[PDB]
RNA sequence: AGGAUAGUGGCCUACCAUGGUUUCAACGGGUAACGGGGAAUAAGGGUUCGAUUCCGGAGAGGGAGCCUGAGAAACGGCUACCACAUCCAAGGAAGGCAGCAGGCGCGCAAAUUACCCAAUCCUAAUUCAGGGAGGUAGUGACAAUAAAUAACGAUACAGGGCCCAUUCGGGUCUUGUAAUUGGAAUGAGUACAAUGUAAAUACCUUAACGAGGAACAAUUGGAGGGCAAGUCUGGUGCCAGCAGCCGCGGUAAUUCCAGCUCCAAUAGCGUAUAUUAAAGUUGUUGCAGUUAAAAAGCUCGUAGUUGAACUUUGGGCCCGGUUGGCC
RNA sequence: GGACUUUUACUUUGAAAAAAUUAGAGUGUUCAAAGCAGGCGUAUUGCUCGAAUAUAUUAGCAUGGAAUAAUAGAAUAGGACG
C-alpha cells in the first residue's frame, strides 16, 4: 500500500563482453584513475551515453526550437556547473564529443592527486575513505564526487583530523604512548 | 501482387494470415498450447523433486565411447519416469540411491547435451545438499 | 464497494494538494461539504502544508477545538472540511484573513487579505429554479442556496456576498467582454477576459478567451467564473494573475529574484 | 547538528500542548505504567464474552462450584 | 542403448589421483589494488611483448 | 394492458404479430484469463508480460435466502443444505484466516505466533478512547545506491630525456623491478555517551579500545576456437570424465583429475526454465514459393479485397502578416 | 428565430483524457539511487523561488478545408425556378 521506491540503476554493462581493445583502453584508464570496477567505468559511460542521445535527438531540432533552446542551455549549464565542460565551448559539439577522460579528471581522487594532497591516485583513495579530507565545511568520504568548482576552491584537509591538524592521529597517541612506556 | 494483400480494408485477412502462419511458427504454438503445463514431464517448471529408483549405464553416442552413469527417477506431483545424469565423476557414489533428489533441465530446452540420448535433466542436489559441494567436501551428505 | 467510501489513500488524493507519495499510505479524505472532492482543500492540508503552522493532525485538531479559526463566518471544527474555491477564512490569532484561489500553476493559494476582503466573496451561480410556494432561488458553486434574488440575475452569472448572511451585495452578469477566472483544465488560474463564445446547443458551450498580452485559448463554460468587469477584479489577485508565462521565462524572472 | 526547537509561551501551555512522549523525556510528567497491549485486548475480549456488573454471575458461579 | 555397463568404474581417476596441495603465499591485493598491479604488470611492465603479448608464457 | 421496482425496461405476467443474430465468424469449446493505469525490450514498426502497492470488478469453504439498516444479499451477521472440523459430566453446544502473526500439507518456489498507535489516516456521542488499517523493529544476497579488503617515504637493481660529451663516470630527477625497512592511517568491530526513536535497536558524531599482512586472509567461472586467458608439471589411457555448438580422451591429453601460472566480473559469479532484442527465422514497414519446404490437376463462382478518364482551370485586382534584405 | 440544411471516409485545431510511473526542470539525501525539498537574513521582528513542462492510441464532441475514394440527383420528367 506504501507506495514503492523508485529504483533505477546508473550503469548498463557491454553489449558484447570480450573485446580485448575494449579491456586493455578500460584497463589503462582504471590503472591510471585509481580503479576498482569495470562497474564504475559502464557507469560512467551509460551517463555519458544518457547524455549524447539527448543530445543526438536534441540538434535533431531546428534552432529556436524552445524545448531545445531550454533543454540544452539547462545542459550546458549542469555540465559548466560541473567543469567537464568549458566556460566558452556551449554549441553541444563539444557536448556530443566529450569523454570519460574528461568526467574522470573532473573527479575527485585525481583531482587531489593533482593538488597534490596524494602522491599517488591511490594514496588519494585510502585518504578519502579514511576521512583525511573535506571539500567544504564537512567530510566526505566518496571518490565518485563531480565536483561543482566551489568546492575545488574551497578545498582543504579534513580539519577534524591530522593533515589539517585537530589530532596526532590514532598510530600517533599509540607510538608517543610506546615511547611514553619506553622512557618510563 | 507479391501475395499479401494491400488494400486500406483488408486488416483482417492480414490478422487471420499471420494468425494461421504463426501457427506454423514454433513458440507461439506451444505457448498457446500450454505444452509445458499439459503434457510435458514438469509442468514448465524450472526444476523438480524426484525420488531415484535404479541407475543406468547408457553408452555414449557417437563419436565416443563412454558411460554417462546417469540413473532413473520417478517424480512426486506427477509420477512420471525420468532420466537424469549424474554429471561428475564419484557422484553416483554419492547419490547411490532413495534419494529425494532435485532435477533440472541441462541447456537445450527438451533435448540431449552431447553424447547422452534420450536425456533432457540431470540432478542438482541430494535431499538439500549440493552435487559441487559433495565432489569437492565443502560439505557432505545427511546419511538418511 | 457495498456503500459509501470512507477512506482514502495517497495517489487517489489529487494533485494539486501537492501531498506528498512518502509519509504513510493513506490520506485525508474530504468529508462531504459545499464543494466538491478534488477542487477542494482540507484545511489539515492548508494548516499542515502550506503554512505549517501546525506540524501534525492532533495539532491540527487542538487548533480547530479552541476555535482560532472560522469559515464563511463560521468557526467549521472539522480537520477535514472542503476549502473550495474563492472561500474566505479568518484568523483572529495574527488577525489575518486567507482566502482561498488557485494559481496558474495548478494549485490552491494562498491569498493574505484583509477583514472585508474576506467580508465579501464571491459565488458563480450554479443554477435558478422555483422553490415551493412561488419563492424564486437559485444555488451557487458553494452549495449556498438564496431567495428572492433580482430576475435579472440568471444562469451562469457571479454574485458578491455579505459573508453575514447569504444576502447579495451586488451581482454581474455573464455577457461578451468580461473578466473571469479559470478553474478546470490546463487553464487552471487563468484571468483572460472574455472575448467571444460559441453555443453548439446540446452539449459544451464552449467560451474564447485572452488574456492581456493577446493570448487566447478556449474553455468550457462551466469551468471559468466570472469575477466582474473589464479592468476592475472585485477582490485582490495573486501572483502572476493568471498569465501561464513560459518555462524559460519564468526561469528569468527567478533567476532575477535570485 | 540540526533540528526543530519549539518554545512556548510558559510551561503550562507546553505541559497541555505537547506530546506526552516529549514531556516525559523532558522530565515533566510520568510515563503512565500499562500492561501488554495484547493484554489490553485480551480482558478486553473477557469482558466482551460477559454481559452486565458482575456480581449475579459471581453468585451464582459460587452456588454452581460450591459442588 | 547399452542401457546398463561398467557402473563399477566411476570414481576411477578422481581415486586413483596423487593428492597433491596449494603451497602458501600471501593474500594478494584486493581490487583497485589487484588491477592497479595488472596495469603497471600489463603496460609499464614490459615483461612480455615478443610480437603479440602473451600472458601466461611456458617455460620457452 | 397490468404488476413489481426506488426507478425505465420481458424485470415478470395476460394476450397478440413471428420474429431476432449469423462468413463483416453468430453460437459452442478452451484459457497456466479478472480487466485497466502500466513493466521488460527496442532505430522505427513491434513482440511479450501485466494475480501482484493506484482505479474499477468479484468473493469470504460451495450454493441459495433474508433481517436490521440510508447503504449489505454483509459472512471477523443470521437460516438451511452440501463437504470440513471441534467440545461433551452423550442430553446438547459452537465454527467458518483468500485479515496479522503462526502451523500442517502443496511443492522448485516464499519471513516473527514481536512493539506501538509516536506519526498517515479512519471511526464514535467525541480533541481525551479504539484501530495486526497503518508505522516500527526481526528474518531477508528478490531486486537497486554508495563503497573497504589496502596504501606512503626512503634502501639492492633496470631505465629516458639533459648536461658535461673529461673514456663505460656522475648520473642529477625519472618510474618501475624488490625474503627491504620504517612510519604515520583510519575503518570493520567494540561507545562511555549523547543523538536516534512512542521506548527503543540501528545510521551519523566522537571519546577509550581497535592493522603490516599469520594480518582483519574475495569469491565465482574459465584457459583449443566463437571467447581473453598455458605448447607448463604430474596423473589418466575413447576408461574415468569434460563440453551450450564444434569437439577433447584409444600411454607425450594445450579441453579430462590435481599443482602452479594467467585472463574475465567482483561481494557478487554461475546454473535451470520463461520472455524480448538478435530475427528481414512472422516480414504492414519487410520473408519465400522453377530446382533449396512451398503455385490448388484445371475451370466457374458467392461473400471478401481491388476497380478506366472526365464535371473549377484561369487570370486580374487589392489587402495585410513571416522571412531576410537598405538604414 | 422561418428556411433549404443528399451521405460518408479523410485531414487540421481545440476542450478532455486520476494519480503514481515514463521523459524531463530545479533541488548538494555528504556523491548516488531517492525524495520534493530547500535557500537567504540584521539569525530578536524574520525574508524567500518552489513542487514546472511534455506525452496521452483508437473511439466520442466541436472543429477550417475541400484534393483524394466512392455516394443519390431531372429522361414512357409525378422537373426547378413561378
Amino acid at each position: 500500500p506504501r507506495a514503492p521506491r523508485t529504483y533505477s540503476k546508473t550503469y548498463s554493462t557491454p553489449k558484447r563482453p570480450y573485446e580485448s581493445s575494449r579491456l586493455d583502453a578500460e584497463l589503462k584508464l582504471a590503472g591510471e584513475f585509481g580503479l576498482k570496477n569495470k562497474k564504475e567505468i559502464y557507469r560512467i559511460s551509460f551517463q555519458l551515453s544518457k547524455i549524447r542521445r539527448a543530445a543526438r535527438d536534441l540538434l535533431t531540432r531546428d534552432e529556436k526550437d524552445p524545448k531545445r533552446l531550454f533543454e540544452g542551455n539547462a545542459l550546458i549549464r549542469r555540465l559548466v556547473r560541473v567543469g567537464v565542460l568549458s566556460e566558452d565551448k556551449k554549441k553541444l559539439d563539444y557536448v556530443l564529443a566529450l569523454k570519460v577522460e574528461d568526467f574522470l579528471e573532473r573527479r575527485l581522487q585525481t583531482q587531489v592527486y593533482k593538488l597534490g594532497l596524494a602522491k599517488s591516485v591511490h594514496h588519494a583513495r585510502v585518504l578519502i575513505t579514511q576521512r583525511h579530507i573535506a571539500v567544504g565545511k564537512q567530510i566526505v568520504n566518496i571518490p565518485s564526487f563531480m565536483v561543482r568548482l566551489d568546492s575545488e576552491k574551497h578545498i582543504d584537509f579534513a580539519p577534524t583530523s591530522p593533515f589539517g591538524g585537530a589530532r596526532p592521529g590514532r598510530v600517533a597517541r599509540r607510538n608517543a604512548a610506546r615511547k611514553a612506556e619506553a622512557s618510563g | 501482387g507479391k501475395g499479401k494483400p494491400r488494400g486500406l480494408n483488408s486488416a483482417r485477412k492480414l490478422r487471420v494470415h499471420r494468425r494461421n502462419n504463426r501457427w506454423a511458427e514454433n513458440n507461439y504454438k506451444k505457448r498457446l498450447l500450454g505444452t509445458a503445463f499439459k503434457s510435458s514431464p514438469f509442468g514448465g517448471s524450472s526444476h523438480a523433486k524426484g525420488i531415484v529408483l535404479e541407475k543406468l549405464g547408457i553408452e555414449s553416442k557417437q563419436p565416443n565411447s563412454a558411460i554417462r552413469k546417469c540413473v532413473r527417477v520417478q517424480l512426486i506431483k506427477n509420477g512420471k519416469k525420468v532420466t537424469a545424469f549424474v554429471p561428475n565423476d564419484g557422484c553416483l557414489n554419492f547419490v547411490d540411491e532413495n534419494d529425494e533428489v532435485l532435477l533440472a533441465g541441462f541447456g537445450r530446452k527438451g533435448k540431449a547435451k552431447g553424447d547422452i540420448p534420450g536425456v533432457r535433466f540431470k540432478v542438482v542436489k541430494v535431499s538439500g545438499v549440493s552435487l559441487l559441494a559433495l565432489w569437492k567436501e565443502k560439505k557432505e551428505k545427511p546419511r538418511s | 464497494a457495498r456503500g459509501p467510501k470512507k477512506h482514502l489513500k495517497r495517489l487517489a488524493a489529487p494533485h494539486h494538494w501537492l501531498l506528498d507519495k512518502l509519509s504513510g499510505c493513506y490520506a485525508p479524505r474530504p468529508s462531504a461539504g459545499p464543494h466538491k472532492l478534488r477542487e477542494s482543500l482540507p484545511l489539515i492540508v492548508f494548516l499542515r502544508n502550506r503554512l505549517k503552522y501546525a506540524l501534525n493532525g492532533r495539532e491540527v485538531k487542538a487548533i480547530l477545538m479552541q476555535r482560532h479559526v472560522k469559515v464563511d463566518g463560521k468557526v467549521r471544527t472539522d480537520t477535514t472540511y472542503p476549502a473550495g474555491f474563492m472561500d474566505v477564512i479568518t484568523l483572529d490569532a495574527t488577525n489575518e484573513n486567507f482566502r482561498l484561489v488557485y494559481d496558474v500553476k495548478g494549485r490552491f493559494a494562498v491569498h493574505r487579505i484583509t477583514d472585508e476582503e474576506a467580508s465579501y466573496k464571491l459565488g458563480k451561480v450554479k443554477k435558478v429554479q422555483l422553490g415551493k410556494k412561488g419563492v424564486p432561488y437559485v444555488v451557487t458553486h458553494d452549495g449556498r442556496t438564496i431567495r428572492y434574488p433580482d430576475p435579472n440575475i440568471k444562469v451562469n452569472d457571479t454574485v458578491k456576498i455579505d459573508l453575514a448572511s447569504g444576502k447579495i451585495t451586488d451581482f454581474i452578469k455573464f455577457d461578451a467582454g468580461k473578466l473571469v477566472y479559470v478553474t478546470g483544465g490546463r487553464n487552471l488560474g487563468r484571468i483572460g477576459t472574455i472575448v467571444h463564445k460559441e453555443r453548439h446547443d446540446g452539449g459544451f458551450d464552449l467560451v474564447h478567451i485572452k488574456d492581456s498580452l493577446d493570448n487566447t485559448f478556449v474553455t468550457r463554460l462551466n469551468n471559468v467564473f466570472v469575477i466582474g468587469e473589464q479592468g476592475k477584479p472585485y477582490i485582490s489577485l495573486p501572483k502572476g494573475k493568471g498569465i501561464k508565462l513560459s518555462i524559460a521565462e519564468e526561469r528569468d524572472r527567478r533567476r532575477a529574484q535570485q | 547538528s540540526v533540528g526543530f526547537g519549539l518554545v512556548y509561551n510558559s510551561v503550562a501551555e507546553a505541559k497541555k500542548f505537547e506530546p506526552t512522549y516529549r514531556l516525559v523525556r523532558y522530565g515533566l510528567a510520568e510515563k503512565v505504567e500499562k500492561a501488554s497491549r495484547q493484554q489490553r485486548k485480551q480482558k478486553k475480549n473477557r469482558d466482551k464474552k460477559i454481559f452486565g456488573t458482575g456480581k449475579r454471575l459471581a453468585k451464582k458461579v459460587a452456588r454452581r462450584n460450591a459442588d | 542403448a547399452k542401457v546398463h555397463g561398467s557402473l563399477a568404474r566411476a570414481g576411477k581417476v578422481k581415486s586413483q589421483t596423487p593428492k597433491v596441495e596449494k603451497t602458501e603465499k600471501p593474500k594478494k591485493p584486493k581490487g583497485r589494488a589487484y588491477k592497479r598491479l595488472l596495469y603497471t604488470r600489463r603496460f609499464v611492465n614490459v615483461t612480455l611483448v615478443n610480437g603479440k603479448r602473451r600472458m601466461n608464457p611456458g617455460p620457452s
